[PDB]
């Protein structure tokens, strides 16, 4: 119920929401004759 | 034993490099887009470039089939008399200030194409004649698969290479031209490249006796060549002579038809990629034309003043086409919008600079311009550039039916 | 330095058309044959000679050289009557 | 290279005895605590028994049996290449 | 037609489609016909002189060539002369039964 | 089963195949003596192919009597004059 | 090796990076392009964060481990990836 | 009956009572979440069946040194918790 | 609230992500996407890596302060996000 609460999600969600899609977008774990004897 | 770390942050260097401006691009163009009522911009997006290419012209683009941010750039020398070695880069969207994979060549790389069952595999061909097969999963520099006098090779400089679908032995094949007049069929057996004279290219109309006994047949350069989308054996010939010649591969001997196209060398013809009837033309004639391949006139004229250096049709509808000029402008048509004028046309390089090549990302909105100093710019397609109207491929085969039968009922009448 | 016999004939295979011969002459094709003839047998001299050297003189002089004349084990302590065995027949049969 | 690779049999062999040889008292700790009794991670090259002769304690077979037996096996080694005939050098080291 | 007489030949006994002849002039041809038909595969200088004995270890990767010197050359053939590929008895069936028909 | 559906709907059809009216010389003789020549043009094209995977002159000449009793007609033999005179050039070498 | 030093030189010629230290299991950095302190207590430091970021994830799951650890501070982003007996840290501003 | 595996790492007593410390702690895990219940139903059971004193330590992450009398100590993995049980007294 | 659920739900409905919760600045989750013990011991603990994450921060440079943390297993990717008295963790696999 603090206003406390909302900021810090908005925040910090922008920085998920942002940052999730850079999990996303980009996959860390993928990985790119006859001779005389 | 620090191999698979380094392997990791290497890739993964290039994250805030990337998503921090994939998702910039995403929703930059959504402005002055409402009040423009019919004309698009080019949005700047990142430049490519490399060191190492500074003094060489960009000859070849393809994106990668597989990968919506990976994109092979081929380095040449469009100057007879300053022709130097060729590179092929790569680069990755998620990396813009390094490219991930570096190649060499001796000869200056005027082609390349990426195989679209093997996005791994690369088929570059360059000025000595040379036709050279890459392997990205290889970290070496070297092709897999190279050809060569002994194995078999063009005499004069590679212009296209093209990948096919693989032959009747089930083996990876791509075909080639070159001012040689040579398509030649290469198959890959085993670690051979094995070369086929598929046709030989001939001049009709100046077979003419030299009054002591001997007739040097005149042989076509051949610059620009594209497949049929369905039809497999179908294709086109763009030649130096501004004609274009409808080829069959089972017709060694005799071409099907023959189009007067232009009057100066056809840079690149290609075909529609929903319409199975519409190819282009361009070429340094500075006119763009339109045809279909049961007509001989052009369907659609449209003289751009500057010489074109490259056309790529958009796969998201048949009615738009982006053309490159050597005057630094990029001009961009829409035949349902208008038929006879560019509905964008803005200078993304300067005047001294010359443009050579242009594609699109096959799903992002952005495009890719190529240059004849090593310079890639990216490019987002405006709002305007990408607005939609039923969905389908019968859709825009229908949608230019319409525009193929207006004109048609123009040169009935007109 | 053993070819410079041979080596002489192939001096004496490429100098007519080197400086002697010109673009304008005739003879060409009998000195492009002559030459090609000569190279031909050159080619023949050198593969024999890089079969004889590359394996068979070093090869063996490899496999001599990679002989242990002690086979030491590593199941059994060697004693003063075990050592013996050691001193005298493998060594002996090492060195025939 | 024939004198070179059979310099390789003898420093290959001398090595091979000189490495056996030289191994430390307490080379088998990575196994257990207790490697005083247990077998060496190498296996040790001598076996002896330790006995008592009044007024002396005598291990037997003697120590310098043991060193006596090794340089008779280094001259036995040391004999090897005089058994091989030796073939294109006239003087190597046979005084003036 | 060669310009000299061919003295001997064995199949190889791992791959049906290969099969290998001598010549008098120390010629040594690796033929398989699906890759080529008229042209052998591989042509070797084994030696000098005549050929005249030609045999192959059951594996199909050891040749031994005898030629009129009383010489006898050991020969390992690359792997993809010597290994069999897959359904190549069954490559070899359908054009020996369309040769025959 | 493709080559059998299209006969089958030949047999199923309402109006017969054979259905002979006036004036059907120019009906359809001009589209069949298309479709033979369009296949005559084809099977020399086999032909030509086939010519130069001909390895000899009785191979050839027995694949000659192969496609015997068409190349009377001009066309073909326009395209074969030349690998007849291919077949005179490597007679010669042969000869030699 | 060579791989391995060609994308070390790759990740200090990338742009905004400012750190790479190659470290062991214990906290002694073994390879690093800087001066010494600022890399002992990059090394000694968040190796007392790895003992923690690897037992968190471990006291989650029992089968995973740490493969990668991201610590993004004002600055930049510290970039650090473990492998077998070692850990290479890359220090990098995102912004330079 | 969940199936975690008692990895053994330091037994020293007898084989009969290594298993009622296995089985106790099964209960004591199936039983209770929190680390202090499942130490103290190990170290209630084993006060009324061997005597006093036992003292029992349930954790993920403990270094433990401890002193114990002979043949009345185990230390072992049940799953994933560990369990310490030492006499002292 | 309205708005704080929709960014939340926005979050989690991402892809990849399998559970978001917030823990405080001390160690109780508010809300969560998953069950009450698995929570509990994700906020617990990834609280107290946090922190040492910000104490691994600080003792670098007292002027700096932690922003962001990801933390990649093998098997999932833990993303972390100081405030002053809030964490946003996000549990997401990016190979989803």
């Amino acid at each position: 119920k603090d206003e406390n609460y909302v900021n810090a999600i908005m925040q910090l969600g922008s920085i998920m929401e942002h940052c999730i899609k850079q999990n996303n977008a980009i996959d860390i774990y993928e990985e790119y004759s006859a001779k005389t004897i | 034993k620090l191999s698979q770390a380094a392997k990791i942050m290497e890739r993964m260097v290039n994250q805030n490099t990337y998503d921090d401006i994939a998702q910039d691009f995403k929703y930059y163009d959504d402005a002055a887009d409402e009040y423009r009522d019919q004309v698009g911009t080019l949005l700047p997006l990142w430049k490519f470039q490399n060191d190492k290419a500074k003094r060489l012209s960009v000859t070849a683009l393809c994106w990668n089939p597989k990968y919506r941010d990976l994109f092979a750039v081929g380095y040449g020398s469009y100057d007879f008399m300053k022709q130097s070695r060729g590179m092929l880069l790569l680069y990755s969207l998620k990396n813009p200030s390094f490219p991930e994979y570096m190649f060499s060549s001796n000869s200056g790389v005027m082609c390349l194409d990426i195989h679209v069952d093997h996005p791994y595999l690369v088929a570059v061909g360059h000025y000595d004649g040379n036709v050279a097969i890459y392997n990205l999963k290889k970290p070496h520099s070297q092709p897999s698969f190279c050809s060569s006098a002994k194995s078999g090779k063009h005499s004069d400089p590679v212009w296209q290479v093209k990948w096919q679908k693989d032959d009747m032995d089930q083996n990876l094949n791509f075909f080639s031209v070159s001012s040689d007049g040579r398509i030649v069929s290469w198959t890959l057996v085993k670690r051979k490249l094995v070369h086929i004279d598929v046709i030989k290219l001939k001049v009709e109309g100046s077979t003419t006796e030299v009054p002591e006994g001997l007739q040097l047949h005149p042989v076509g350069c051949g610059t620009a060549f594209d497949f049929h989308k369905e039809i497999d054996y179908m294709f086109l010939v763009g030649t130096e002579e501004g004609k274009i010649y409808k080829c069959s591969k089972s017709y060694s001997s005799q071409f099907l038809d023959t189009y007067d196209a232009h009057n100066m060398s056809v840079d690149t013809v290609s075909w529609n990629p929903y319409h199975t009837k519409v190819f282009m033309s361009c070429s340094s004639d500075w006119t763009v034309k339109i045809w279909d391949h049961t007509i001989k006139t052009p369907m659609f004229i449209y003289d751009l003043n500057s010489a074109v250096g490259d056309v790529a049709w958009a796969p998201y509808s048949s009615t738009v086409f982006a053309a490159v000029t050597t005057d630094g402008k990029a001009h961009i048509f829409d035949l349902a919008i208008n038929k006879y004028e560019a509905i964008c046309n803005q200078p993304v390089a300067a005047k001294k600079n010359r443009l050579t090549h242009v594609q699109f990302n096959l799903i992002h909105p952005i495009i890719i311009v190529g240059d004849d100093r090593g310079h890639i710019i990216s490019l987002k397609l405006s709002p305007n550039l990408r607005k939609m109207p039923q969905k389908g491929p019968a859709v825009e085969i229908a949608k230019l039916d319409k525009l193929l039968n207006l004109v048609r009922e123009v040169k009935i009448k007109t | 330095q053993l070819i410079v016999p041979h080596l002489a004939k192939v001096d004496e295979a490429l100098q007519p058309g080197l400086a002697a011969l010109t673009w304008t002459s005739l003879n060409i094709e009998a000195y492009l044959e002559n030459t090609f003839a000569k190279i031909k047998d050159l080619e023949l001299l050198l593969d024999r000679v890089n079969d004889l050297i590359e394996f068979r003189i070093d090869a063996i002089l490899e496999e001599m050289s990679s002989t242990p004349l002690c086979q030491l084990p590593q199941e059994e302590p060697l004693t003063c009557e075990e050592f013996l065995q050691m001193t005298k027949d493998l060594c002996v049969n090492g060195a025939q | 290279q024939n004198m070179d690779a059979l310099l390789k049999v003898t420093r290959n062999t001398l090595e091979a005895i000189r490495k056996r040889i030289h191994s430390s008292h307490t080379i088998n700790f990575r196994d257990s605590n207790s490697a005083s009794n247990m077998k060496q991670n190498s296996l040790p090259i001598f076996r002896a028994s330790v006995t008592l002769a009044i007024p002396n304690i005598v291990m037997a077979p003697a120590l310098e049996d043991v060193q006596q037996t090794l340089n008779k096996a280094v001259e036995c080694i040391i004999s090897v290449p005089k058994g091989v005939r030796q073939w294109s050098s006239e003087l190597l080291s046979k005084k003036k | 037609y060669h310009m000299a007489y061919l003295t001997d030949a064995a199949w190889s006994p791992v791959r049906p489609t290969v099969f290998f002849t001598t010549r008098m002039d120390g010629t040594l041809d690796i033929w398989d016909f699906m890759f080529e038909q008229c042209d052998p595969t591989l042509s070797l200088k084994v030696c000098d002189e005549a050929l005249f004995c030609l045999r192959v270890q059951d594996n199909g990767c050891l040749i031994a060539c005898g030629s009129q010197l009383g010489t006898t050359t050991l020969l390992e053939v690359s792997p993809g002369l010597s290994t069999l590929q897959r359904n190549e008895k069954n490559v070899a069936s359908s054009m020996f039964e369309r040769e025959t028909r | 089963e493709e080559f059998q559906e299209m006969y089958r709907l030949l047999s199923g059809s309402s109006s017969d195949c054979l259905y002979l009216q006036s004036t059907d010389f120019e009906n359809d003789v001009s589209e069949f003596n298309q479709k033979v020549e369009d296949l005559d043009r084809r099977l020399g094209t086999i032909f030509i192919q086939a010519f130069d995977d001909a390895p000899g002159l009785e191979h050839a000449f027995k694949l000659l009597d192969i496609a015997g009793n068409l190349l009377e007609r001009p066309l073909v033999a326009r395209d074969t004059s030349d690998k007849y005179l291919v077949l005179i050039q490597m007679f010669n070498k042969d000869l030699d | 090796m060579a791989e391995v030093e060609e994308t070390l030189k790759r990740l200090q010629s990338q742009k905004g990076v400012q750190g790479i230290i190659v470290v062991n299991t214990e906290g002694i950095p073994i390879k690093s392009t800087m001066d010494n302190p600022t890399t002992t207590q990059y090394a000694s430091l968040m190796h007392s964060f790895i003992l923690k970021a690897r037992s968190t994830v471990r006291d989650i799951d029992p089968q995973n481990d740490l493969t990668f650890l991201r610590i993004r501070s004002k600055k930049n982003e510290i970039m650090v990836a473990p492998d077998k007996d070692y850990f290479l840290i890359v220090i990098q501003n995102p912004t330079e | 009956m969940c199936d975690r595996k008692a990895v053994i790492k330091n037994a020293d007593m007898s084989e009969e009572m290594q298993q009622d410390s296995v089985e106790c702690a099964t209960q004591a895990l199936e039983k209770y979440n929190i680390e202090k219940d499942i130490a103290a139903h190990i170290k209630k059971e084993f006060d009324k069946k061997y005597n006093p004193t036992w003292h029992c330590i349930v954790g993920r992450n403990f270094g433990s040194y401890v002193t114990h009398e002979t043949k009345h100590f185990i230390y072992f993995y049940l799953g994933q918790v560990a369990i310490l049980l030492f006499k002292s007294g | 609230m309205a708005e704080v659920e929709e960014t939340l739900k926005r979050i989690q409905s991402h892809k990849g992500v399998i559970g978001t919760m917030v823990v405080n600045a001390e160690g109780i989750p508010i809300r969560t996407t998953l069950d009450n013990s698995t929570t509990v011991q994700y906020a617990g603990l990834l609280h107290h890596l946090t922190m040492k994450a910000k104490s691994t921060v600080r003792d670098i440079d007292p002027q700096n302060d932690l922003t962001f943390l990801r933390i990649r297993s093998k098997k999932h990717e833990i993303m972390v996000a100081p405030d002053k008295e809030y964490l946003l963790i996000v549990i997401q696999n990016p190979c989803e």
